[PDB]
Parts: C-alpha cells; sequence; structure tokens
RNA sequence: AAACUGCGAAUGGCUCAUUAAAUCAGUUAUGGUUCCUUUGGUCGCUCGUACUUGGAUAACUGUGGUAAUUCU
RNA sequence: ACGGGGAAUCAGGGUUCGAUUCCGGAGAGGGAGCCUGAGAAACGGCUACCACAUCCAAGGAAGGCAGCAGGCGCGCAAAUU
RNA sequence: UUAAAGUUGCUGCAGUUAAAAAGCUCGUAGUUGGAUCUCUCUCGGCCGAAGCGUUUACUUUGAAAAAAUUAGAGUGUUCAAAGCAGGCCGCCUGGAUACCGCAGCUAGGAAUAAUGGAAUAGGACCGCGGUUCUAUUUUGUUG
RNA sequence: GAAGACGGUCGAACUUGACUAUCUAGAGGAAGUA
C-alpha cells in the first residue's frame, strides 16, 4: 500500500534494505534508507525529496537522471498527465522589415516529481535539461515558485 | 556519407595553413594522428610551402622517405603526419631543429630553436583519472598518457617532458600571475599573464589575460596554455613577443622599415 | 488609420501578404492560372506546325490586312495565330512548315493594331525571317 | 608471372526526384552511445612436442561438360 | 521547394533568385530484403517482385551512364566516343 | 526578374464627390494604455572566495562564430579583370582588418517599459522561550 | 555438416471491391467565335 500500486515491486535500486539484524533493531525502530543526490547548478534539494517514500525512477533528486543542457523557464497551464505536466512558454520574436514583435508560444511537456506536491496552475517553474524520458519529454522540473497571488 | 571521409577540399582546409587558390583543388588532408586537423599542421605544408625545401609533393615523399625528420624525437615517413603546437621538428642532416609556435597572426611560425631547447616540450594536462590497481595517470594535450605523475599536477596545468625517456621533470601550476599562449579564438597566438578567472558552472570558464603592454583580452578555459612561471617563459619565444599590434602601428612599422633600409 | 505599436508585427505582415493579391501583378504571377492559360508554358519561344495562312482585319481607326499565320504548338498542341512581320514574309511561309514563334512585346497582350494576336514568326524552316527579308540566304528546297 | 593471404572498394564523382519544424543554420549535450586507422599507455601482474603442433586447399599437372558468362 | 554560405538590384527601407564547383542532406529505373565489414540497408555488391530491356541451338544465361565521353529522345535551351 | 512603384506604402499611400467606412450597440483574443518612489557576509591574501540585487526587455562590452564571396590593407599581373605574391645585394618581408542579422553565452549601465513584495498582518528586526531529530569533536586506549 | 520442411517476422507485389484521378476511342448536340 501507498506505494505499491503497479505489477511490480516499486524499489529504489541503489539502497539495500534486506540487511538482516538482531532484533533490538529489527523492533525499535524500521526505517527505509533513502537515496538522494545534490543536483548541481546551486539548486538545493527540496524537504519532500530526503524524507519523502514516493518511488521515481525519473525524479532529480531521487531516481537515475542528471541535468546537463538549458536552464528555462514556463509557466503551468495542464496538470492532467500521470507526473508529468505542461508548461507554456512566451517570447517575442522580431520582425526585421517591420522593426517589431509577435507574440508566440511554445508547449514543453515537462516531468513533474512528487516531490513537488502543492503545485498550481499559473505559477512559474524551473525546468532542467536532461536525457529523453519520453516520446515528447525532454525537461524535469527543478524549482517551483508560486504565483503573485497565492499568500 | 557512409564512412569515413578521406579528402579534404582546398578552400576548406584552415586558414592558417596559408594555402592558395589555383594550385589545385585538394588539401593535403592530415592523417589522424596526436593534434586535431583544424589545429595542425601537416609535415607536407612545413616542408615545402613554409621551409621551402621542396617543390612538389613528391619531393616531400623522397625527404621524408630518407628518414630525416624527427617529430618529437622519433622518425616520420608520413607526410600528411599532424605537427601540431610545441612540438619539435628536427631536421639532422642539415643541424635544424624547430618548435611550433603560433604567431601574433594565428599561424605556425617557422622558429628556429637551439638542440639545447630541442630535448624537451610543454605539454597541458588534459584529463587525470586512476586507473586499475590504484595506478594515477595523465592525458596531456597531444595524446600522451603518463603512468605515475606528480600528485600535484591537476588538470589545465602544465607540464615538462623530456622527448627521450617521456617523464616528467617538473611543472607549472595553473593560477594567477604566470604566463600564458592563447592556443584558440580570436586571441590566438597572444602571450601574457593571467590576472584573473571566472568560473561558470555547467558550462565555459573565462580567463583574463594582460599583455605586457597592458593591453587584456579574454579567452575561454581550453583555449589557454601556460607557458611560464611569473613572467619567464620556459622555452623561446618568436619574433614578436605574443604583443599584437594594431593595424595603424603595424603599417608605422612598416614605412618606418622602408625609410630607414634601403 | 495603421496600427503602430511596438508588438504589431503579425498583424502588419499578415495584412500585407493578403492585400499584396489585390494587385493585379502579383496575382497574376503568382496563382498559377495564368500559367497554364499561356500557351508557351511560361517559355520565351515556341515551335509549332504552320496550319493555314490567315488574314486578320485591322481594329477601326485605321485599315489593312495583317498578315498572320495559324500555327499548331508542338509541345502541347495547342493552337495559335502568330504575325508574320515584313512585307512579302507571308511569301516565304510554305504550310506544314517548322516555324519559331516569339512573343509580341506587351507579355500577353495584343500590340496595338493587330486583334488578339500575342505572337510573331521569328524562323521559318530554321532561317530567321530577318536573313529571307534582306536577302541573306535563301529557303532550303 | 600466377595463386592463397591482408587491405581498399562506405572516399571521390554525379544529380536535385523526394522532403515544409522535416532537411538545414547558429547554439548546446552525450554524466545516454559506437569508433578500422593514427598517436600514447598496456602486454612475465593469472600459482595451473615447446629447439615448433594438426588437417586441408589453390596456383601448377591431367581428364572434362555446356549454343552461351569474370560458369565450373 | 533540397537547405545554407551566397547572387542580382538598391538613397534609406526593401524585392526577387540560389539545380549549379564550399558545407550539410538525399537517391542510384520503382519499391522491398540482405551479406560482408570498423563503417553500407552499398547499387561500377547480392536476392526477389514491378516496369523495361539483351543473348539463345528455346534447354537456359545476363542487366542498371542522376561517373567520363558518346548516342537517341525531349525540347526555346547546353561541348571531344 | 529588380529599380523606376510613395501603383502594396515599416520608413511611406489611400477611403465626402475619382476604387473605397461595416445598419446599430454589446463584446473574447489581439493591439494600446494617466501622474507617482534619489549592496554586503565568513574565510584566503584593506581587498578576492559566499550571497546576490525581484524578474525580464533595452543598451554597451567581451568570446564564440569554416573558407570562398562582399567591403578593405599591401603588392607596377607591362595596365586592368585577376593573383597572393614579392623586394635587395645569401639576406628581407608578406599571406592584414572589418562585417557575419535573430536565438544562445559574459560583464557593466539602470533612463524607459512590464512584474513583484506588509492591509483577515500567517509583516520585518530582535532577544527570550518550549517540541522532534541530528554533526560528531568530549572523557591515556577499549566496552 | 548441404538440400529440405513447420513456424515467426520484415515485406515487395497479386486479385476482388469502394472512393478518387488521368490518358486515350467515342455518337449526339448546343452556344459563342468570324
Amino acid at each position: 500500500a501507498d506505494i505499491q500500486t503497479e505489477r511490480a515491486y516499486q524499489k529504489q535500486p541503489t539502497i539495500f534494505q534486506n540487511k538482516k539484524r538482531v532484533l533490538l533493531g529489527e523492533t525499535g525502530k524500521e526505517k527505509l534508507p533513502r537515496y538522494y543526490k545534490n543536483i548541481g547548478l546551486g539548486f538545493k534539494t527540496p524537504k519532500e525529496a530526503i524524507e519523502g517514500t514516493y518511488i521515481d525512477k525519473k525524479c532529480p533528486f531521487t531516481g537515475n537522471v542528471s541535468i546537463r543542457g538549458r536552464i528555462l523557464s514556463g509557466v503551468v497551464t495542464k496538470m492532467k498527465m500521470q507526473r508529468t505536466i505542461v508548461i507554456r512558454r512566451d517570447y517575442l520574436h522580431y520582425i526585421r522589415k517591420y522593426n517589431r514583435f509577435e507574440k508566440r508560444h511554445k508547449n514543453m511537456s515537462v516531468h513533474l516529481s512528487p516531490c513537488f506536491r502543492d503545485v498550481q496552475i499559473g505559477d512559474i517553474v524551473t525546468v532542467g535539461e536532461c536525457r529523453p524520458l519520453s516520446k515528447t519529454v525532454r525537461f524535469n522540473v527543478l524549482k517551483v515558485t508560486k504565483a503573485a497571488g497565492t499568500k | 556519407a557512409r564512412g569515413p571521409k578521406k579528402h579534404l577540399k582546398r578552400v576548406a582546409a584552415p586558414k592558417h595553413w596559408m594555402l592558395d587558390k589555383l594550385t589545385g583543388v585538394f588539401a593535403p588532408r592530415p592523417s589522424t594522428g596526436p593534434h586535431k586537423l583544424r589545429e595542425c599542421l601537416p609535415l607536407i605544408i612545413f616542408l615545402r610551402n613554409r621551409l621551402k625545401y621542396a617543390l612538389t609533393g613528391d619531393e616531400v615523399k623522397k625527404i621524408c622517405m630518407q628518414r630525416f625528420i624527427k617529430i618529437d624525437g622519433k622518425v616520420r615517413t608520413d607526410i600528411t603526419y599532424p605537427a601540431g603546437f610545441m612540438d619539435v621538428i628536427s631536421i639532422d642532416k642539415t643541424g635544424e631543429n624547430f618548435r611550433l609556435i603560433y604567431d601574433t597572426k594565428g599561424r605556425f611560425a617557422v622558429h628556429r630553436i637551439t638542440p639545447e631547447e630541442a630535448k624537451y616540450k610543454l605539454c597541458k594536462v588534459r584529463k587525470i583519472f586512476v586507473g586499475t590497481k590504484g595506478i594515477p595517470h595523465l592525458v596531456t594535450h597531444d595524446a600522451r598518457t603518463i603512468r605515475y605523475p606528480d600528485p600535484l599536477i591537476k588538470v589545465n596545468d602544465t607540464i615538462q617532458i623530456d622527448l627521450e625517456t617521456g617523464k616528467i621533470t617538473d611543472f607549472i601550476k595553473f593560477d594567477t600571475g604566470n604566463l600564458c599562449m592563447v592556443t584558440g579564438g580570436a586571441n590566438l597566438g597572444r602571450i601574457g599573464v593571467i590576472t584573473n578567472r571566472e568560473r561558470h558552472p555547467g558550462s565555459f570558464d573565462v580567463v583574463h589575460v594582460k599583455d605586457a603592454n597592458g593591453n587584456s583580452f579574454a579567452t575561454r578555459l581550453s583555449n589557454i596554455f601556460v607557458i611560464g612561471k611569473g613572467n619567464k617563459p620556459w622555452i623561446s619565444l618568436p619574433r614578436g613577443k605574443g604583443i599584437r599590434l594594431t593595424i595603424a602601428e603595424e603599417r608605422d612599422k612598416r614605412l618606418a622599415a622602408k625609410q630607414s633600409s634601403g | 488609420g495603421k496600427c503602430r505599436g511596438l508588438r504589431t508585427a503579425r498583424k502588419l505582415r499578415s495584412h500585407r501578404r493578403d492585400q499584396k493579391w489585390h494587385d493585379k501583378q502579383y496575382k497574376k504571377a503568382h496563382l498559377g492560372t495564368a500559367l497554364k492559360a499561356n500557351p508557351f508554358g511560361g517559355a520565351s519561344h515556341a515551335k509549332g506546325i504552320v496550319l493555314e495562312k490567315v488574314g486578320v482585319e485591322a481594329k477601326q481607326p485605321n485599315s489593312a490586312i495583317r498578315k498572320c499565320v495559324r500555327v499548331q504548338l508542338i509541345k502541347n498542341g495547342k493552337k495559335i495565330t502568330a504575325f508574320v512581320p515584313n512585307d512579302g514574309c507571308l511569301n516565304f511561309i510554305e504550310e506544314n512548315d517548322e516555324v519559331l514563334v516569339a512573343g509580341f512585346g506587351r507579355k500577353g497582350h495584343a500590340v496595338g493594331d493587330i486583334p488578339g494576336v500575342r505572337f510573331k514568326v521569328v524562323k521559318v524552316a530554321n532561317v530567321s525571317l530577318l536573313a529571307l527579308y534582306k536577302g541573306k540566304k535563301e529557303r532550303p528546297r
């Protein structure tokens, strides 16, 4: 329950969890030691990462990805898939003949780790480039900042 | 393509070889080797286009096949063998020794050195790894690997090789106040003192270098070669001292060389 | 008046490229119907077989009979009336002849007096009409 | 000479039919891969007939088939 | 419509071209499948089908110029076996 | 096919009568929007490493941007289009430089133009308090 | 260790339909064209 919802046993692959022990620790405090790492670009790992119990192999903090490439940022529009959200990135494109600009946008399906709970729509995520996680997913949510009005 | 390419068109050759347009369709196309083909001199270009010892590629074949050319102490019969930055080309029959060092305009100069100097060279360490029962390793900028270096040698330092043994004699560390040559980009061939290094994580670092006359320029970190310690270079420097003149003062020097000579 | 703001580049260029189709020169050379109606198919010259000599009558404020030639083109089988320029140059033209036909000058419109004729003859039997007219060559036998 | 072995024949040359975020250009990444060759490293690190091992097959000799092949 | 570097024109802004010797892609009549090899879905390699087409003693055998020349065709339009 | 064409108009056209303004009001996107606010903390040698300062646009800089082509320096191909050579009596000297939009990097500037922050105070700065877990220094050694 | 065969896969092509497009043989006619 609460993790094992799939047909296969979910576990962090780096942590061995069947270390035998004597009854003074076998009965006293039962804690699976969590694997987490520190991604390197000044981003600090959230609290829910290092103490949570979720298992996500695509999480940037407790899974097997590395963050290298482009740091970008968008705004959450759709939260309707399993562990992956859709952001929108707005920019101005310079047309040279008219010396002017036009509002364009591009969508990005991006992977959202379960360590970012309380993510609304309309708020600004920071995304980092990883290896291709899916057919259309190449980025990963690294930092969430709320919208302007949510006190 | 269905595989690796073997030709080089003459227009797409590197600019600093100073080939011209009309003598052929092809360029010499360097062999694979210790230096990159955008960063090397093939031995055929050094021996007939620079030294004028030959007039054809056939004569370069005849000169090299008599085993007369040693590059870094070893005989090379390959006429497209890529010589590169700070290689010692030593012709024993004429008693000449050369080192490939960039000019202030970013081309390899015909720099003659004494046979005292022709027994060493400087290399830039690009990679350190520990491998297979804890033996530390180097990888220099010309594909040498060295087992058991000094443990103070770190990446981006500059070591000194003895060309017969292949072993390190001493080294310079990467620090502000040491002397550089730029080996890449716009600032190629310039020489000065490190004053600064700003570290951008996940990307390229930028090193600020100060010229001997107070000019200042930046490069990337990979385009930096530490020549000497403090101000003293550990090698002999070419005609210009790594001080790039502007076009106005180069014109003034070229005109002052005509009103005095003649 | 027209929009002028700093972010109006999409409104400005999508309006210009839609008002560009109201120009006669753009609509002619960017639609493709006028190129499929051109019997030359965009070529400068063409070649055809002379079907019959034809006298076309001049338009009203002057009076003569212009000496044209009805010619069926080789490359697509379209039929064409084409004007034979100088005098006694219809005498040089037999029937079922190879002929070389150019445009007449106004790029598909009928040059002044001759009604509905867009073309003129340049060569006949691979000899130019100017060489026959000035007596430099003769028609082969 | 021939033939076996090895390497090359994936480069070059030609053309512009397809192809409209595709190709391509600038920029980045492989910490997500493979790499003949060149260059350097490594190659008594292993505790268990050798002063040299075995069977063939071309070229060659000889007998041929098919109207016909760089066939056999 | 192969894409770029680029080209013509030009007060300034622009408009049109880029098949074409440099770089990148693609394809070897049309599709498909492979062997060998570090590297090919290779075509001056192989195996089929489709369309063409060659030699034949009628049993069978062989093919691929969008390489250099050259020929036919096509055309307004382009060179030496 | 380009200029002529200010006859496609961004610079830069026109809409009473020459071609032309919607029957009227509402109204989403888009476009455009009134004044207003004058840098520091631990170490390493008084300065740097550690933070940036709300976030961008803008601007200036830097480096990175194939050659050829274009602009352009030198040089009497006999001149020139070209070429990259050449010049003294073995020497001497070249084979420069600029431009390369947009997108992406770097560093200064802070006017203009967006955006943020304390109004159920869940506000800042302070000392004081309580709850939970923990760095490993601490007991010649070891437990 | 060859021929061969069961199966699987990739898959050109073949047949019959349906829709759609083109090239060609095709009576009749109409209007305008002059």
